[PDB]
RNA sequence: GCGGUAGUAGCAUGCUAGGGAGCAG
RNA sequence: AAUGUCUGACUGCUCCCUAGCAUGCUACUACCG
């Protein structure tokens, strides 16, 4: 605690009574100069005490402030830090299954149910155009979620079934954009 | 690495949950299923399948815009 | 304790041990900088690198002590609390003297440095402000750097009769 | 803690007297403070003198003493003018760029929005101009128009408790989240505020 | 030159109370 | 137009923060004997 009137005076204090102490002086002058700097000492202990308090609890009042501030706005944002994290993390995980059914998701192609796991048991696809069939379903099989898949049956949009020769890239407007596929298990 | 498994498929379930899926019921049913299944597999590859069967749901949905968060 | 051939009529071989030289070097100021011996005299500046620390870098060694690889592989003995009983530790600060980023006048008359203060970077502009721009950035690098080192595990200790009012003292 | 709504450079200050409390840089606010009316700033802590009762809420006014901020009569020794050198005492001033045209911001802030003019130059303006003549038009209409707001209390109760009475026939606004008032006591002297108050 | 009481500040220990959290059956 | 409210047991121990009071310890000042 420095920059006090007080520090000057407690400091101009501290100077004459070394000086006193210096000079050799008599019995009675060293107690003006103590019981004066005793009474500075009980004035700026004090000063420096109480500002010293009240720095330190504006100082809590700002980590409080703070806590509260930060609390707040995270709990404003879960909703998209969830799918920022949980994306980061598939991406680091590699697996080939996974980084398929993402890619074609991020194309068009999106299941309609839960993709199952036996031979039996079918699965739906949407097709949104297609080259991704060209890409894809090639004859009879239907590879998906790096997992290959015969096609059982087809349809466009106004629930129409599509027969498979029946598509190609000259007859392709002869048909309704999202075709759907619904396969089984090898 | 099956650490990893386990723990993105908890952050996935909690996606799912606060996409208001447990309002169906049967759904959420199987998603809990799956979940449990996988917080106790031993081994990777049948983690992995369960994993891709239970990814499978958010895709199915359009709440999530993929083709945003895909670039990296 | 392994003078080169030149710097050899300067570094006399000396190997340390507060069994012997404990009572030679009383005058001045040692230096132990990552040089690890027993028990420090009481008048030295030591950084010891810690070794209960983990992380990629060192290696669990022997005995008790780890290797600690990044360069030229080190081994250091086991961390042991009995070196610096005549030592206390490093309280962290940031001493400097340096002109101020006067985009003027030098003194009184240029500051446009606004910082809510700290109370240990002991600069050259440490009035009100209070610390030139040029302290501002270099306190926020300096303690970004302090703060690497710890984390990879050195561990500093001084003489128990440091202050820091005496820095202050002399910047006047 | 901001950026420059006019600059984007990052500001950590807001304009008291004005009615969105923006950011601006240290120069775009002294432009607007030597521009318009508004002399007062908010940061982290209000700007005006800390001695007892000293209500300096100019910004031109203010110089920062030891640690406290200080007017004329009360800086110690040891001090300098904040509004100085073109720029304010802000938060990343070296990064700081300096709108060119303030005076639009600055008759947007200064204006009653009942002339048709004022809306010709909110649609006359840049995007972030408009998004904020927006913000500020509905402000005007918020204040003016929609809903209220003066009291007086009557006497004090607890510390949460307290007896309240507006000025009879002055609008008695709602007690909600979205309504609060500028508390100000006046000893006779000190046209002080307490802060902001929201009731229930 | 001592005692005492009164004050004030600093410091400690303890008890109560209020709040936040952790583990256990 | 409202506002407002949503399932959390019984114990035991422990750490952290704050407040109060007394007590206890030490210093500074004052009065009187
Ligand atoms: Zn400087
Ligand atoms: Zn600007
Ligand atoms: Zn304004
Ligand atoms: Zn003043």
């Amino acid at each position: 605690f420095s920059s006090l009137p007080s520090y000057a005076a407690f400091a101009t204090a501290q100077e004459a009574y070394e000086q006193a102490v210096a000079n050799g002086d008599s019995e009675v002058v060293l107690k003006k100069l103590k019981k004066s700097l005793n009474v500075a000492k009980s004035e700026f202990d004090r000063d420096a005490a109480m500002q010293r308090k009240l720095e330190k609890m504006a100082d809590q009042a700002m980590t409080q402030m703070y806590k509260q501030a930060r609390s707040e706005d995270k709990r404003a944002k879960v909703t998209s830090a969830m799918q920022t994290m949980l994306f980061t993390m598939l991406r680091k995980l590699d697996n080939d299954a996974l980084n398929n059914i993402i890619n074609n998701a991020r194309d068009g192609c999106v299941p309609l149910n839960i993709i199952p796991l036996t031979t039996a048991a079918k699965l739906m696809v949407v097709i949104p155009d297609y080259n991704t069939y060209k890409n894809t379903c090639d004859g009879t099989t239907f590879t998906y979620a790096s997992a290959l898949w015969e096609i059982q049956q087809v349809v466009d949009a106004d629930s129409k079934i599509v027969q498979l020769s029946e598509i190609s890239m000259d007859n392709s407007p002869n048909l309704a954009w999202p075709l759907i596929v619904t396969a089984l298990r090898a | 690495k099956m650490s990893d498994v386990k723990c993105t498929s908890v952050v996935l379930l909690s996606v799912l949950q606060q996409l208001r899926v447990e309002s169906s019921s049967k759904l959420w049913a199987q998603c809990v299923q799956l979940h449990n299944d996988i917080l106790l597999a031993k081994d990777t590859t049948e983690a992995f399948e369960k994993m891709v069967s239970l990814l499978s749901v958010l895709l199915s949905m359009q709440g999530a815009v993929d083709i945003n968060k895909l670039c990296e | 304790a392994q003078p080169c051939s030149d710097k050899a009529y300067k570094i006399e071989e000396l190997f340390y041990s507060y069994a012997t030289h404990s009572d030679k070097f009383t005058d001045g100021v040692c230096l132990f900088w990552n040089c690890n011996v027993d028990r420090y005299p009481a008048n030295s500046i030591v950084c010891r690198f810690d070794t209960r620390v983990l992380s990629n870098l060192n290696l669990p060694g022997c005995d008790g002590g780890s290797l600690y690889v990044n360069k030229h592989a080190f081994h250091t003995p086991a961390f042991d609390k009995s070196a610096f009983v005549n030592l206390k530790q490093l309280p962290f600060f940031y001493y400097s003297d340096s002109p101020c980023e006067s985009h003027g006048k030098q003194v009184v008359s240029d500051i446009d440095y606004v910082p809510l203060k700290s109370a240990t970077c002991i600069t050259r502009c440490n009035l009100g402000g209070a610390v030139c721009r040029h302290h501002a950035n270099e306190y926020r690098l300096y303690l970004d750097a302090y703060n690497m080192m710890i984390s990879a595990g050195f561990s500093l200790w001084v003489y128990k009769q440091f202050d820091t009012y005496n820095l202050w003292n002399t910047f006047t | 803690v901001g950026a420059c709504v006019l600059c984007n450079s990052q500001t950590s200050l807001r304009c008291g007297a004005c009615i969105r409390r923006p950011f601006l840089c240290c120069k775009c606010c002294y432009d607007h403070v030597i521009s318009t009316s508004h002399k007062l700033v908010l940061s982290v802590n209000p700007y005006v003198c800390n001695a007892p009762g000293c209500d300096v809420t100019d910004v031109t006014q203010l110089y920062l003493g030891g640690m406290s901020y200080y007017c004329k009569s009360h800086k110690p020794p040891i001090s300098f003018p904040l509004c100085a050198n073109g720029q304010v005492f802000g938060l990343y001033k070296n990064t700081c760029v300096g709108s060119d045209n303030v005076t639009d911001f600055n008759a947007i802030a200064t204006c009653d929005w009942t002339n048709a003019g004022d809306y010709i130059l909110a649609n006359t303006c840049t995007e972030r101009l408009k998004l904020f003549a927006a913000e500020t038009l509905k402000a005007t209409e918020e204040t003016f128009k929609l809903s209220y707001g003066i009291a007086t209390v009557r006497e004090v109760l607890s510390d949460r408790e307290l007896h309240l009475s507006w000025e009879v026939g002055k609008p008695r606004p709602p007690l909600n989240r979205n309504y609060v008032f500028t508390g100000y006591r006046v000893t006779k002297n000190s046209k002080v505020q307490i802060g902001e108050y929201t009731f229930e």
